[PDB]
């Protein structure tokens, strides 16, 4: 009756079939599993690819599937993802700082990456406020080539959260990474810009504290999970589960996806 | 058959003389009036760029 939406952005076939038979074998059929490349709400991404659809890519540190390295920490990271184009057509990521070179027009560009990045802004200040914090820490390339749309991120995410009323630290990409792998308790909510390197570190992160379900919020309005590994992609699942109002199937899957990682259909 | 013949006669060297220059005149603004217009095209640098960072290099 009900239907889960898996989305595939760069996904290994066996990643995608573990996740099938993980929600076979545990719904026992009650909710029928669609695939599709793009959904706005029960939906569930295999993939470090960014999918189409989905403007803010936040992350957290669930407390259940905290790693004993990474025990008690809490950090908020916050990927802004620009609008996505077909791979064939340029990306607005690459497109808002090309034009500009070639002499182009760079309006409606300007308007659609100002839009997205407000709404980034709102989720990440949301989040600041709600875990209490009063800065957080913007991360921007500091390549020579991303001069423009980074130039445009703090020029927007800065003023949006003065607006709101707290503080902006702005940081490169090198110095960020190393600091939330080796000592991420300094930082609360970090807001990264649209880039490859970002997107790195933003799975990184989700991987080195243990395997985590990243979250994704759409166009449509709504959440989403996204995962890449079979940890991840587990925990993303059981999420969707429990949002779908199944406890305890969404329990069983947690508790699989702790004890047995890389076989969690097995395990449980 | 004599007056305005011969003034007519008399009038004939100056008009032509005068409608000779005014040809020349237009022949002159015609060549004036023309200018070579280069036109300027998208440098392919770009375009190989921009196929680099398709690439995601």
């Amino acid at each position: 009756s009900k239907q889960l939406t898996f989305i595939s952005a760069g996904a290994t076939a066996a990643v995608l079939q573990s996740a099938s038979a993980i929600v076979s074998k545990v719904a026992g059929g009650r909710v029928q599993t669609k695939t599709a490349k793009e959904a706005g709400r029960h939906a569930v991404v295999v993939g470090p690819e960014t999918p189409i659809g989905v403007h803010t890519a936040v992350t957290e540190v669930p407390k259940s599937a905290q790693d004993p390295l990474f025990s008690g920490v809490s950090t908020v990271v916050v990927r802004a993802v620009l609008p996505r184009a077909a791979p064939d057509s340029v990306q607005l990521r690459d497109a808002l700082d090309v034009y500009a070179s070639a002499g182009i027009d760079t309006k409606e560009e300007v308007r659609s990456a100002t839009e997205a990045f407000k709404k980034s802004a709102e989720v990440a200040v949301g989040k600041a406020k709600a875990k209490g914090v009063k800065r957080i820490v913007l991360v921007v390339k500091q390549a020579s080539k991303h001069n423009c749309i980074n130039e445009l991120f703090k020029k927007i995410s800065t003023e949006t959260i003065e607006s709101a009323g707290l503080t902006t630290e702005v940081v490169g990409t090198a110095a960020v990474a190393n600091q939330l792998i080796v000592n991420p308790e300094s930082l609360g909510v970090v807001l990264l810009n649209d880039v490859a390197a970002t997107e790195q570190i933003e799975l990184a992160f989700a991987g080195v504290v243990g395997g985590v379900s990243r979250v994704y919020h759409t166009v449509e309005g709504g959440k989403i999970s996204a995962g890449h590994s079979f940890k991840s992609v587990a925990l993303a699942v059981a999420q969707e589960l429990r949002e779908l109002g199944l406890s305890s199937e969404a329990d069983k899957v947690e508790a699989a996806a702790s004890k047995n990682p890389r076989a969690v259909v097995s395990a449980l | 058959d004599i007056m305005v013949p011969s003034f007519v006669y008399n009038k004939l060297p100056v008009i032509h003389f005068l409608q000779e220059k005014r040809a020349e005149q237009k022949l002159r603004r015609v060549l004036d009036e023309t200018y070579t217009e280069w036109t300027e095209e998208l440098d392919q640098a770009h375009v190989t760029d921009a196929i680099t960072r398709s690439l995601n290099i």
